């Protein structure tokens, strides 16, 4: 598990990159910019934010919130996101 | 504000 998260490869564990693959991810390498970048279409896509209040998302009953380990989390306090990247990317 | 305006303000 890495401590500190520009064009550096990472590979997910296979959790988070069946999320990635959800969200329409072609690869097994990324970038940090590519996980996040899919990792917000995932959210887009299931509809996981929550419609009136979009900051926050609702990933209670999903595999994101399995994978985040709560069951909502704050675009503005986005913790749980980066510590889950650490747990799951592999950083060459 | 929508999600993705949000989402892609992030560091």
């Amino acid at each position: 598990k890495i401590r500190t998260l520009e064009g550096t490869q990472v590979h997910p564990r296979a959790p988070l990159l069946q999320i990635l693959k959800v969200a329409g991810a072609q690869e097994e390498v990324f970038t940090l910019k590519e996980v996040m970048h899919y990792l917000g279409q995932y959210i887009m896509m299931k509809q996981l934010y929550d419609k009136q209040r979009q900051h926050i998302v609702h990933c209670h009953d999903d595999p994101l919130g399995e994978l985040l380990e709560v069951g909502s989390f704050s675009v503005k306090n986005p913790s749980p996101v980066y510590e889950m990247l650490k747990r799951n990317l592999v950083i060459l | 504000e929508t999600f993705s305006d949000l989402w892609k303000l992030l560091p």
